[PDB]
């Protein structure tokens, strides 16, 4: 697609570090964070996929999502129903 | 068997 | 037949006891549940609900608010010391982590007169 | 003023607010492209979109702490790549 | 035809109530002590399933929660649970 | 005298076979047994979960094979399948 | 009379895999080619790492896998390094490395 | 009783020396004789619970490979 | 007299104790630590003499990892040398605080 990584612009990543506690950030900071965040939602979403065609669904549902972060550790409330 | 993955074989 | 009592107004819980067990015996968990298991789960359960429900209370009466928001329940989660223990690996939708104050600021630099 | 004002001011106000910072549209596109690389044709719900956003944003918020951290190790108040590579590193994401 | 889905909010709205009579809670927050509820109980399931196959047990028994809420809990907070739990199942078996 | 259950003797068949004259110590043979025990339960426990996801009430060829799909870095996970497979593919016809 | 093991090709116990499988309160009802799928998937994962360890052992001039040269083709095999990260090796230790800027020149 | 001091300063200088660390300062090893009874501690804990849990009086191995598998640490060589 | 250099020995000494994979804390300092480390949870607990020689392993384990983690720390602030900043750094990434 249309180079869609590039969708995560640097004031989003700037007001992301801000919420970290970041104080001043670097150029090269932006490049790095969009490459682990990719990888990161690799993961998750092929996770997701391995659960939604197991399943013979066509839609990603939310459980499968949150059962997917549950698997790497990263268990998320909210949308347990 | 000894035939694995190339990495492996 | 007698008035039938259920199981969690014995023990005197809150949380079901019957579908604790339900879920149990069905979960495959084990093979043959015993009795006292799911009562204990259900006391357990209720006893920490009831913990972060008054934490998050109080957070949310310090916010000076009256609905328990993602926010509250964060907050009081990151606050005490053995729920973040608990839930370290929870993340939580819509939830934040604890901010800095901004006072900070105004003894260090401000806009000075030049044309304000 | 300089390198030492409003970053602190958008911390405190980005810490108190919860408000998703990534915006939902773009970050839409991104998780369907990397979906793409799995199965033709998929479908996700919006509940699941919005759960794989606020999963990644509270990883970037705790890599980026660990990061900020990395940061005041070596003196230094600017986040460097091998800030984060170093974070990842020990975190075995990428031993 | 209708699908029906079960939820804690029923006992959770509940002690929320006992405990907090005037602060209520939002429908998401309700969702999130729901999950919080549904990871707990996995949890402790799963510890104690694995605590009587241990043991070549092949019942899930009081003892085996108990232990298991010892183990999961941390710090002076496991204490209050056991307590709570024993005092439910003593007043349990007594027939009140 | 505990008649246990290692696996000592087919990872002594597995390791005839990949190397027919390479042995094995009592210490390595017993950090294998642990590992195949450790992979048993990790498997056995992610199709379970799957098995429960789908409602489904049996643990069959399909669940191990998703479960195998979420544990193995890809191309590990690519040729346990494949095995797998074949495996059951066999079976079925003997 | 012929063994589900020996039937499906298999070295290792698809009996007793499936006696553990529908023992372990994994689920109700054991299909008949989740043993064999399972067994399968342990033996190729056992080959994959007894020819790694026996391989390094060999380099060695020994032939005999000792718990070292498990421990150093589980680590140097990136999957095998994924799949028991946080797992430890009695008597294993560690990969022979030293940071650069510790050495000299 | 008092013998952490078991853990002696060449005992950390050996383990330091396999991790690849060269040069150690000197309140090294106070630090890391507690980070090591705070492990320990915590993993004994866990053993003596799966002890008291199946009534025994002994703390077995197959214990202690069970408290270490509870905190990630998966001890291979010993049973499981 | 003859003495090497700052920084050959304890090379030597990586070198060697990084390929031999022995254990490297004193056996009955270890055990007696372990027994007083258990006499605050449950008073007279024998141990078995294998579960003291996996909990000496298991240790043994961590406290490598986590030097092999506190010497990047160490590299990351231009100090060739550790110290408890490097250590506090690498378990505060780890998470374990």
């Amino acid at each position: 697609l249309r180079d869609n990584i590039q969708g995560i612009t640097k004031p989003a990543i700037r007001r992301l570090a801000r919420r970290g506690g970041v104080k001043r950030i670097s150029g090269l900071i932006y490049e790095e964070t969009r490459g682990v965040l990719k990888v990161f939602l690799e993961n998750v979403i092929r996770d997701a996929v391995t659960y939604t065609e197991h399943a013979k669904r066509k839609t990603v549902t939310a459980m499968d999502v949150v059962y997917a972060l549950k698997r790497q550790g990263r268990t998320l409330y909210g949308f347990g129903g | 068997r000894k035939s694995m993955r190339q990495s492996t074989a | 037949r007698a008035k039938a009592k259920s199981r969690s107004s014995r023990a005197g819980l809150q949380f079901p006891v019957g579908r604790v067990h339900r879920l149990l015996r069905k979960g495959n968990y084990a093979e043959r549940v015993g009795a006292g298991a799911p009562v204990y789960l259900a006391a357990v359960l209720e006893y920490l609900t009831a913990e972060i429900l008054e934490l998050a209370g109080n957070a949310a009466r310090d916010n000076k608010k009256t609905r328990i928001i993602p926010r509250h329940l964060q907050l009081a989660i990151r606050n005490d010391e053995e729920l973040n223990k608990l839930l370290g690996r929870v993340t939580i939708a819509q939830g934040g982590v604890l901010p800095n104050i901004q006072a900070v600021l105004l003894p260090k630099k401000t806009e000075s007169h030049h044309k304000a | 003023y300089r390198p030492g004002t409003v970053a602190l001011r958008e911390i405190r106000r980005y810490q108190k607010s919860t408000e998703l910072l990534i915006r939902k549209l773009p970050f839409q596109r991104l998780v369907r492209e990397i979906a793409q690389d799995f199965k033709t044709d998929l479908r996700f719900q919006s509940s699941a979109v919005m759960a794989l956003q606020e999963a990644c944003e509270a990883y970037l918020v705790g890599l980026f702490e660990d990061t900020n951290l990395c940061a005041i190790h070596a003196k230094r108040v600017t986040i460097m790549p091998k800030d984060i590579q170093l974070a990842r590193r020990i975190r075995g994401e990428r031993a | 035809k209708r699908s029906r889905k079960e939820s804690y909010s029923v006992y959770v709205y509940k002690v929320l109530k006992q405990v907090h009579p005037d602060t209520g809670i939002s429908s998401k927050a309700m969702g999130i002590m729901n999950s919080f509820v549904n990871d707990i109980f996995e949890r402790i399931a799963g510890e104690a399933s694995r605590l009587a196959h241990y043991n070549k047990r092949s019942t899930i028994t009081s003892r085996e929660i108990q232990t298991a809420v010892r183990l999961l809990l941390p710090g002076e907070l496991a204490k209050h649970a056991v307590s709570e739990g024993t005092k439910a199942v003593t007043k349990y078996t007594s027939s009140k």
